[PDB]
């Protein structure tokens, strides 16, 4: 069947979000057994809330389950920055399991995390295939919004370039990474190449050279 | 400490078969129920199959339900998944996960408490082109040296350092989808500055679709 969950959900440093898992008389409605998982991105999930109220050992007092009518909820109070994370509810159903849709949860307005920018030239044996390749990469920054500019010496880059969404690692922080695209003869005409990494009105600048 | 791994992912075609395993440790194998659950690309978790200690009960969600068929091995401690006739919808994450008690429904009454690392699963009838791999190297009390893992079709690719001994510093990055619709990818490790003439680094890429596995030894730069 089908457990219909909001896809995200919000909250403050410090404050309290509900996240509802909606099923029918047969799953959620029919039984005192639903579950809640926390899953962070690229590890497993994590069980958070079993027997809709209770939790195992290893889960904070922060979270709490209750249960009412066809509708389980999550309640996370004092709300901190390790929360944000993905958040299944389960439920049984007859010799059977079914899980929620997901809701992710997004801790809002917590301090920012500068980006830790590295910018690559083009390999020798990138070049020597005739082709060139700029990598620029961003990692360690929070919020996730961040714009990527590209510059030869001081203007502005025609054409090449490719930037990937910012995405959450392992740490629960964002990285994101830009290329730009280049012929060998382009790369050895200009002065320099800049990456230059604008963060919450911040702005990051990394140079390469050809001689240096 | 209890564990579970989960193998025998990779990319085939609809229609294809596919058999997956999960090595179990740390627990008695013996008397616990198992189950699968994936996780689909934009999707949630998704229960796949059950299986209880004997293979007496044994229960298949019913989109997958006279499509896959679950089995274990008690002596080997191992569980398996198999599927056949698969579809795109099937390109998913599966996950092994043990119970809370060893009943068959336990793990719905008090939840799924150990959760393996998953296999990947995908499930499309696309092309191939196999990446070109050039080293990212570093000046000669820290610096950061990388791979770069060009233009290959389609996802994904797997980068670990130093046969997987290398994990910590290890910085991890999304691909891009470029605009020519093939996917770019690099891996980046921070490492002490004292030890570039000292250690040996190695990025192994591996490209499945294409069969591609290089091994690059990415070294300072002689200016």
């Amino acid at each position: 069947s089908v457990v219909t969950q909001p896809p995200s959900a919000s909250g403050s440093l410090g404050q309290s979000v509900t996240i509802s898992c909606t099923g029918t008389s047969s799953d959620v409605g029919g039984y005192n057994y639903v579950s809640w998982y926390q899953q962070h991105p690229g590890k497993a999930p994590k069980l958070m809330i079993f027997e809709v109220s209770k939790r195992p050992s290893g889960v904070p007092d922060r979270f709490s389950g209750s249960k009412s009518g066809n509708t389980a909820s999550l309640t996370v109070s004092g709300l901190q920055a390790e929360d944000e994370a993905d958040y299944y509810c389960s439920s049984y159903a007859g010799n059977k399991g079914v899980f929620g849709g997901g809701t992710k949860l997004t801790v809002l307005g917590q301090p920012k995390a500068n980006p830790t920018v590295t910018l690559f030239p083009p390999s020798s044996e990138e070049l020597q295939a005739n082709k060139a390749t700029l990598v620029c990469l961003i990692s360690d920054f929070y919020p996730g919004a961040v714009t990527v500019a590209w510059k030869a010496d001081s203007s502005p880059v025609k054409a090449g370039v490719e930037t990937t969404t910012p995405s959450k690692q392992s740490n629960n922080k964002y990285a994101a990474s830009s290329y730009l695209s280049l012929t060998p003869e382009q790369w050895k005409s200009h002065r320099s190449y800049s990456c230059q990494v604008t963060h919450e009105g911040s702005t990051v600048e990394k140079t390469v050279a050809p001689t240096e | 400490e209890v564990q579970l791994l989960e193998t025998g992912g990779g990319l085939v075609q609809p229609g294809r078969s596919l058999r997956l395993s999960c090595a179990a440790s740390g627990f008695p194998f013996d008397d616990y129920a198992i189950h699968w659950v994936r996780l689909a690309p934009g999707k949630g978790l998704e229960w796949v199959s059950s299986i209880s200690w004997d293979s007496g009960s044994i229960g298949y969600a019913d989109s997958v339900k006279g499509r896959f068929t679950i089995s274990r091995d008690n002596a080997k401690n191992s569980l398996y998944l198999q599927m056949n006739s698969l579809r795109a919808e099937d390109t998913a994450l599966y996950y092994c996960a043990k119970g809370a008690f060893p009943g068959y429904s336990s793990g719905w009454y008090y939840g799924l408490d150990v959760w393996g690392q998953g296999a990947t699963v995908t499930v499309s009838s696309a092309s191939t082109k196999g990446p070109s791999v050039f080293p990212l190297a570093p000046s000669s009390g820290t610096a950061a040296l990388g791979c770069l893992v060009k233009d290959y079709f389609p996802e994904p690719v797997t980068v670990s350092w130093n046969s997987g001994a290398l994990t910590s510093g290890v910085h991890t990055f999304p691909a891009v989808l470029q605009s020519s619709g093939l996917y770019s990818l690099s891996s980046v490790v921070t490492v002490p500055s004292s030890s570039l003439g000292t250690q040996t680094y190695i990025c192994n890429v591996n490209h499945k679709p294409s069969n591609t596995k290089v091994d690059k030894r990415v070294e300072p730069k002689s200016c």
